[PDB]
RNA sequence: GAAAGUUCACCGAUAUUUCUUCAAUAGAGGAAGCAAAAGUCGUAACAAGGUAGCUGUAGGUGAACCUGCAGCUGGAUCAUUU
RNA sequence: UGUUGCUGUUAAAGGGUUCGUAGUUGAAUUGAGGGCCUCUAAGGCGCAAUGGUUUAGUCCCAUCCACUUCGGAUUGGUGACCCAUGCCCUUGUGGUCCGUGAACGACAUUCAGAAACAAAAAACACGGGAGUGGUACCUUUCCUGAUUAUCGCAUGUCAUGCAUGCCAGAGGGCGCCCGUGAUUUUUUACUGUGACUAAAAAAGUGUGACCAAAGCAGUCAUUCGACUUGAAUUAGAAAGCAUGGGAUAACAAAGGAGCAGCCUCUGGGCCACCGUUUCGGCUUUUGUUGGUUUUAAAAGUCCAUUGGAGAUUAUGGGGCAGUGUGACAAGCGGCUGUCGCCUUUGUGGGAAAUGCCUUCCCUCAACUCACGGCAUCCAGGAAUGAAGGAGGGUAGUUCGGGGGAGAACGUACUGGUGCGUCAGAGGUGAAAUUCUUAGACCGCACCAAGACGAACUACAGCGAAGGCAUUCUUCAAGGAUACCUUCCUCAAUCAAGAACCAAAGUGUGGGGAUCGAAGAUGAUUAGAGACCAUUGUAGUCCACACUGCAAACGAUGACACCCAUGAAUUGGGGACUCAGCACGUUAUCUGACUUCUUCACGCGAAAGCUUUGAGGUUACAGUCUCAGGGGGGAGUACGUUCGCAAGAGUGAAACUUAAAGAAAUUGACGGAAUGGCACCACAAGACGUGGAGCGUGCGGUUUAAUUUG
């Protein structure tokens, strides 16, 4: 089975962008996967995408401009916090000008960027360039 | 490949547990008899009575003949042969002086030319033997 | 995939896109659970009471044309077996492999299937004294 | 009040003897491993290596090996009644 | 040694397969709100107006008529649409404000959030305490009343009482302590902040010990000291502590009829309350303590109806009765299989109103439709969903060298018997071993015994793997497909443990045709149970036991997602007589095996791999598990567990060596292949040399030297 509904999601995303497919299919819906898209739209990495309904669980689907590079996911979902922002950011990333880490928190889903303006550490989610 | 789970941790250790046994830089390490096989008792140096000298042949592409000593270790009671590492100072060794040993360069192999010998003879009665060679002390017969 | 031995099917039955009842059902709750009790007092499994209702009365789905399927009316009247459908089914299965075997012990095929049948019935038995459905002192044999 | 001494209980050194466990150790003879030489006997493998080769197994033979049985191709074949 | 960040097709390395516990990992749902004003803030696939001669267009039309690929024609034509502001709908930014979903009263109260109520709240509300709060804390509405302390009046006076009282009522508002109440309170990881934590050491701030490792010192006026002299500060694993945050997770419970409180005004009746053992406990006030007893609230319980809800219709469902309507076949009727029963009887249709109503046809499935009596019975429909996740059901007499059993069938091999013939036959490179007048070989006929099922049989099928092929019958299964049936997370992978497992081997019994290790004999050869030939035992077959050792290979672990080109095949599904059938073609789909000898991207050292991965991997993380760490020594030794034994599992070290190994390339060689070429190669065939007698050269020996290349 898929043991993460993220996996299953970015694999569809990466792959379709190293073929340059303006449009891919998701299989499964979250809330979660929702959030995570919702933040590369507004930064300009997508165009838009829908969620459709068929009352068991959802089919996302999305629209790239081709901005992306990679949509990675961090699977164990390790703990990163105040000063260890740098260390993932470094490691992961080829950048520190335009790497994004997402990063979980009680507050909701947001960057690094936006997590170290509020002062909180959690738990990462996925990442993108 | 790895386990990637959040209690993952023990399967891991147990694993590297197992696998260093695999490797001989560990063994070399750990395990106590190197240190017992080892000649000096993993010392830097151990002294001996030379017995015997015994003339020592050479592998097959460099043909040469190869002065060594029969020495026995006053520490262990055990048996070793040494090579005389300088031109002409086999003089400088006679039998049932004392002499120190040492080991030379790779201590895991043998010496090109010279095989079963990894042991060099640094010292004689504790004068440097190089000393005596590149002339500065002589011998003590004393 | 196949939960024991090989096998990839996708064999399956969808749902209806529209969960409330058709304009040609014009039949009320009481009428579909009178039937399925009635039917039931033969001894009758749900999975062929519900096969009888939607081939005869054209009914959809029972969850649609009543607020509960069609174990949930069962319980309410005291009609519902105390062993489930699932676990019923592997046991008869099972005995009558036991049967055969009895006769020829030569036969590879069936001994390694009555294995499985045994195993899977055991993940069954453990599971419904996890939710309760079954006493806590269940056993296969 | 109190000493020498008496009896009994408790703690128990040490010696003796047995057992357990750990370490190190001599030995007729037999058998392997490794390293040498300008020794001896053959020609097995690599070419279809001149008996295709190899794996498993059992037996035989002075050696390398040989033979039966079932497989693999890492064969000398990706292939010949639509 | 690769957690961050390793490799395992071929280089060291995926276990022979399956089941399966510990362990590790595990799908989606509960949902993170809005309006009015300003702002050229943007977009507009909204839009009233009004603008635009081609100052910009296309459809229609006009004229030609051009057989068919010319055109222009003006006001053309609210037409189409193009460059414009508000009317716009979103959204950016800006303010504050919401009972912040729906619901309730709206000025004199409850006033723009309050009593009630909704929701939230145990950090709460429900009763209460002077030993609570530095002498019992604070306060505003409503009336009573005003000490305006003319330190005076009252309480109190045997007083160190030279001591208090100086607001009735109203809801209250905090603080303190205790009692009572929860339909099921509630936690943890993680994170932010904060507490609590020896120095030395490290990071670090200041400072010219002359610099420097260092030290915690010193520095300045200028004297009979100043700097308020400095000697900062940070980190310091888990684990424990407090308090915010509430996304992601984990713990625990539930498992769905295995259930579940309607609230409330008032009145009456009864009633001890704990408790039940030979008499125990008990709430204030009546001055107080000791005794009994009453009245009364409270609680319980019974009846009563006062107002209001409800998350599932009580004027209701379920079951009886009467009448008329619609109706089948016999009994009856039409006057031609089928219609009706004293008509019509299908359903919308017809008529008539200002889509709807009514009238009219007048609601069929043996009880169906309409109306009424009242007689019954009696809680029950409020549940997340149904994962291209697992289990189960039903069906096509579905699909297949799948598995077991029983019965027949086919030739051949070998042997026997009978009928005939007559000299060689077996066998090989050539032979010989071997068999023959006691008639072999050979031909035909028949019988015996055992094995096997050719061709058809495939870049096909089934089975978990090992494996599986004549026909008929028979027993229990498995996979695929079809479904608006059922269940609702039951899963994935695996130490431990369990089952299966080619051939050869071992035990016991039956069988023994063929082939055949060992053995025997004959060749081949320098030597040869060799390879070859003739024989031949174990074995080869079956039943019941063991063994579990294979190149058990795809040298490729299992599950899951994404991933393109073309043509086929194998099953299912889609558009009288084993028969509303079977096959084929076109197209589509799901499930299997593989080819592109035009497989896309990509990967790899290369060979190669390609939805069927070794791809999506230094941009390194989907999940689980097993194995490997230079080559030998070794799968040896020791120990130990299993086995009758053969053997199987587990598994070192001493010592030694610097390469071993993988792939590709260029050369060379082959008793490899193919195409060619040479009297230094051969065929046909002419002439010699080769052993004599001579000359010459060389070797040997000789000798002063027999010079030497």
């Amino acid at each position: 089975t898929m043991m993460s509904v993220l996996a299953n999601a970015l694999r569809c995303i990466a792959s379709a962008e190293r073929r340059g497919k303006r449009q891919v299919l998701i299989r499964p819906s979250s809330k979660v996967v929702v959030k995570f898209l919702q933040v590369m739209q507004k930064h300009g990495y997508i165009g838009e995408f829908e969620i459709i309904d068929d009352h068991r669980a959802g089919k996302i689907v999305v629209n790239l401009n081709g901005r992306l590079n990679k949509c990675g996911a961090i699977c164990p979902r390790f703990d990163c916090t105040t000063p260890d922002f740098e260390k993932w950011v470094k490691n992961i990333l080829p950048s520190r000008q335009f790497g994004f880490v997402v990063l979980t928190t009680s507050l909701g889903i947001m960057d690094h960027e936006e997590a170290r303006a509020r002062n909180t550490g959690g738990k990462v989610l996925g990442f993108f360039y | 490949t790895k386990a990637n789970g959040q209690h993952a941790a023990r399967k891991l250790v147990r694993l590297r547990r197992k696998n260093r046994w695999a490797d001989k830089g560990w063994k070399k390490s750990h395990t106590f008899v190197a240190q017992k096989a080892n000649p000096f008792g993993g010392s830097s140096h151990a002294k001996g009575i030379v017995l015997e000298k015994i003339g020592v042949g050479a592998k097959q592409p460099n043909s040469a003949i190869r002065k060594c000593v029969r020495v026995q270790l006053i520490k262990n009671d055990k048996k070793i042969i040494a090579f005389v590492p300088n031109d002409g100072c086999l003089h400088f060794i006679e039998e049932n002086d004392e002499v120190l040993v040492s080991g030379f360069g790779r201590s895991g192999h043998a010496v090109g030319d010279i095989p079963g010998v990894r042991f060099k003879i640094v010292k004689v009665s504790n004068v440097g033997l190089y000393a005596l060679y590149r002339q500065k002390k002589e011998k003590p017969r004393n | 995939v196949r939960m024991q031995g090989v096998g990839h099917g996708k064999s399956a039955s969808s749902l209806p896109f529209c969960r409330t009842p058709p304009s040609w059902l014009k039949i009320a709750s009481r009428d579909v659970i009178d039937a399925v009790c009635k039917l039931a007092k033969k001894g009758l499994t749900p999975s062929r009471i519900g096969m009888q209702l939607r081939d005869s009365m054209g009914i959809a789905q029972v969850k649609n044309v009543t607020g509960r399927k069609i174990l949930r009316i069962l319980k309410h009247k005291g009609m519902a077996p105390e062993i489930p459908e699932d676990l019923y089914c592997l046991i008869k299965r099972a005995t009558e492999m036991r049967k055969h075997l009895e006769r020829n012990t030569k036969d590879r095929d069936t001994k390694f299937r009555l294995i499985l049948v045994e195993s899977r019935i055991h993940r069954l038995a453990r599971y419904y004294k996890r939710v309760k459905q079954l006493p806590p002192t269940w056993k296969y044999e």
